[PDB]
């Protein structure tokens, strides 16, 4: 049965790029606070490069049809084609639009497309049309299917423009086709279960401690190393982690045992990685590759190896549980465990080890939406004001 | 009426003030008569 | 009717002409100003 895309799902919509001649598939992006300006984010190297989808899902609140959004501005559906939709992006919380301030990317009929904080009126609302006659008007939906967004307000096509060395979006009258995979359902998601993209704390059997890089001495070598720290830290901002699967289709399902994962600091914005030292060390998403960075939740501490789990498409079922479910993070290549070094604020150095010790079981809790929001609002402040510090010294 | 806001800001958009404001600054040719007097006068539909 | 040409004459953006096609255009009054010099010059203005 071929899912039919609903409302209050959320989703990433990608688009394909030609750039010297190769296929690259780029998603839309726009980070909140600071610029409002959309951009596109490259996850056909997923390989390569972390792609942040945090800022990339957005959520199908509401949608109407084109004569009911009309009286409603003169005043859990399924979609269809010729819906008029509203897209929330879901880490900002506010709303696509067609900006109507153009940033002049030599399209002087091109509008800019971004963010916007208020529903009211018609450039945050969008209607979707059919890519081609296999899809006709009124016809529902399906999750593969590819879509054509027209802004109500400008008459534009959500439009890739490849005029600037950089790939832009922009209203404009060109027609440009999007496609918009199923990140999550809402609906679906089992209650107190651990889900894809979920920011949460490693917390330590102990109940005592939980994983977290040391605290901001400005030394950027400091907070590259990890270690269990017990205390403040486990309320602090330092110790959230962000849960991203090696997926960027169906990201938000509920996670599995044995399956390959990325631990991302929020606050540093740094991938937790292996070393070829067996070291526990941060490096950039730019150096950040599978390999290294693989990581997996375990059931048993024992070595039965389960093989390949067949992927499957859809929300999943829920067997890691917040809370309770005793995990044991093995990397997904080297096989070892993860278990506390020992030097003995007890700062614990994390090892990587073969065997592991008895005291290696890891429990997950899920930090509150403001936290995480917070968090990350830190780190896009932290980068700003250094990037002015440093133009300033210059 | 919304459609016609719409459409009046589709054409506004379209066409910049400015380059308007020009094509009107643009002047016209005066056909002159010559030293005989004979009027001097360029074909209308030649030009501007 | 207005509605509906201004509508078409958006979706192919290529009738404006070369001045207002959006992309490398120099604008109407660019393009009055080149038409001007097209016209004074006999070789672009007349097959010849």
């Amino acid at each position: 049965e071929i899912q039919f895309l609903r409302t209050d799902d959320e989703v990433v919509l990608q688009c394909t790029a030609t750039i010297h001649k190769e296929q690259q598939k780029l998603c839309l992006a726009a980070e909140g606070f600071g610029n409002r300006l959309c951009f596109l984010e490259s996850t056909s190297n997923s390989k390569n490069v972390p792609p942040d989808l945090s800022i990339c899902t957005f959520v199908l609140e509401q949608s109407l049809s084109v004569r009911a959004l009309q009286e409603m501005l003169a005043n859990h559906r399924t979609l269809l084609y010729g819906h008029a939709i509203l897209l929330r992006h879901s880490y900002s919380g506010m709303y696509l639009c067609c900006l109507s301030t153009s940033r002049s990317s030599t399209d002087k009929l091109a509008f800019d497309v971004g963010l916007q904080e208020d529903t009211t009126g018609e450039a945050c609302w969008w209607t979707i049309h059919p890519a081609s006659k296999q899809r006709s008007e009124g016809e529902k939906v399906r999750v593969g299917d590819d879509l054509i967004l027209v802004s109500v307000s400008s008459e534009r096509y959500l439009h890739l423009s490849y005029g600037n060395g950089s790939l832009h979006v922009d209203a404009a009258f060109q027609q440009t086709l999007w496609s918009v995979a199923p990140i999550s359902s809402g609906s679906e998601a089992a209650q107190g279960y651990l889900i894809g993209g979920d920011v949460l704390r490693l917390l330590h059997g102990h109940m005592d401690e939980c994983l977290t890089v040391p605290s901001g001495e400005h030394g950027e070598e400091q907070r590259r190393t990890v270690h269990y720290e017990g205390g403040a830290v486990s309320v602090h901002a330092r110790s959230l982690w962000r849960l991203e699967t090696l997926r960027v289709a169906w990201s938000g399902s509920h996670i599995r045992w044995g399956q390959p994962f990325r631990l991302r600091h929020v606050t540093t914005g740094k991938y937790l990685s292996l070393m070829e030292d067996k070291n526990l060390l941060l490096m950039d998403k730019e150096k950040a590759d599978v390999k290294s960075t693989a990581f997996t939740f375990r059931s048993s501490k024992e070595k039965l190896d389960v093989g390949v789990r067949k992927e499957v498409d859809g929300m999943g079922t829920s067997e890691i549980k917040y809370g309770d479910s005793v995990c044991y993070i093995q990397h997904v290549d080297t096989g070892l465990w993860l278990t506390y070094q020992s030097v003995d604020s007890i700062q614990r150095k994390a090892i990587m080890h073969h065997e592991g010790h008895m005291d290696d079981g890891i429990s997950l809790s899920r930090s509150q939406h403001e936290e995480s929001r917070t968090a990350r609002v830190i780190r896009s402040t932290v980068f700003l004001f250094n990037r002015f510090i440093r133009g300033l010294d210059a | 009426k919304g459609e016609a806001i719409r459409i009046r800001s589709i054409l506004r958009s379209l066409i910049p003030l400015g380059d308007l404001v020009g094509v009107i600054s643009i002047a016209f040719q005066m056909p002159t008569i010559a030293k005989d007097g004979n009027v001097v006068e360029p074909d209308m539909s030649a030009g501007f | 009717n207005a509605n509906v040409v201004v509508r078409l004459l958006i979706r192919r953006p290529e009738c404006f002409g070369p001045a207002l096609r959006g992309e490398g255009g120099n604008g109407l009054l660019a393009a009055m100003e080149e038409a001007i010099k097209i016209a004074e010059d006999p070789s672009r203005d007349g097959p010849s």
